[PDB]
């Protein structure tokens, strides 16, 4: 059983510019543990598996988070921290074209499509319960568990938005830019990490290190 | 990963 | 419109290691461009859209082909050149991690849900149809015509396998998995190039150009 | 990007 009542209530249980963002991503991590743990059926998978699930998602998972909390923001991003980014800022920086990416991908589609809390934290659900992550003791297991949010969500999307047919792929839709916004965000950040200049607080950086 | 495995426990 | 019907055939109308494989995807570039001009709309969109359109989605597009291509080789894919390459010789290769994710995460997931070529076309018509691609005249017009072309996938979906009200979202859940592998297959290309050993032909050289 | 617009005129 997948209930989107239980999803919603583990989104609202958690509710130079670089510097500032890579603190906001380490803060992140501690929080995104407890998300994890309140999604249904998740802390019954075995330790190593919900390793293998955490380390895979992470980036696509905290970046979903941002990308949604900054629906209202105009052309930039509101930080867990509290700081507003913009991009002018980020520009300034060197990393203009991913901030862009961003913004135009995925916080400007979640604006435009008025994205809900239950859609966005049913996205995060499947992201999580990733059947592909290598390593995986019962990958039918996790495969199970994404198909059960999938259905939970067409269903809630036909339920609350019936005057939109196509809203559950056009969420769907949104999973291969967070996948390349991902990876090229982590991209940046293993180089952030070879420059040495950018303080990368512990989790975030245990998150660099190789399984 | 020690820091992921405390959190996950407990 | 977009009728299945169409996509189906243009599906039908076009049916050491390294070499070979690179061999092979130039030659699949001239067919992709037959391919793309037999899918509804498509030439009609300005050249220049069709040229960002096919630039953005090519490997995608090519990567889904073989891989449906190989569901019933074993541990293996088949080159349009009427090579099969099995596992091994990748691994022998030195690209075994990459060979095997499209193997694991695209051949035989195709394989067990027996993936059809109408829903291959339709996710390729999705892939092609990316609004996301920078510098389009359009998207909201490239937009469009993705959507109609997952309606279209749905309504077969659900016509053809009523038993299986979760297939349309299976098929949409295998296009990040299309993209990481592309992004991958993308940079081992570039690697490729950059040491020179590996014969690069023309049309696949002219994918490896900046904009 | 010669070749793909050759290709795509005709
Ligand atoms: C350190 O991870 C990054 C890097 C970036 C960026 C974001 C993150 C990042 C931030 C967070 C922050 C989350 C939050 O504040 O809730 C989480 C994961 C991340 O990968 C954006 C897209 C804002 C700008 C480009 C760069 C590469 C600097
Ligand atoms: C040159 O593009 C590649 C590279 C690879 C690979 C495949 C391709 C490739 C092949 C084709 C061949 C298509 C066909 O034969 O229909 C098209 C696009 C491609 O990116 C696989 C996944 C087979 C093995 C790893 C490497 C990196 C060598």
């Amino acid at each position: 059983d997948m209930p989107v009542e239980r999803i919603l209530e583990a989104e609202l249980a958690v509710e130079d510019p670089v510097t500032n963002i890579c603190q906001a991503a380490d803060k992140q991590l501690f929080t995104l543990v407890e998300w994890a743990k309140r999604i249904p059926h998740f802390s019954e998978l075995p330790l190593d598996d919900q390793v293998i699930l955490l380390r895979a998602g992470w980036n696509e998972l905290l970046i979903a988070s941002f990308s949604h909390r900054s629906i209202a923001v105009k052309d930039g991003i509101l930080l867990a921290t509290g700081l507003h980014v913009h991009r002018n800022s980020a520009h300034s920086a060197g990393v203009g074209a991913i901030f862009d990416r961003v913004l135009t991908e995925l916080v400007s589609k979640m604006r435009d499509m008025q994205m809900d809390k239950t859609e966005l934290g049913c996205l995060r659900a499947i992201v999580l319960f990733n059947p592909d992550s290598k390593g995986l003791s019962n990958p039918a297991e996790v495969e199970a568990l994404r198909e059960k949010v999938y259905a939970s969500l067409e269903a809630y999307c036909k339920h609350k938005y019936p005057e939109q047919p196509g809203r559950f792929a056009k969420l769907l839709l949104r999973l291969p830019a967070l996948r390349s916004i991902g990876l090229k965000c982590l991209e940046h950040l293993f180089f952030f990490k070879l420059i040495g200049d950018t303080p990368i607080d512990t989790f975030l950086m245990e998150m660099l290190e190789a399984p | 990963h020690k820091i992921l495995h405390r959190l996950l426990q407990d």
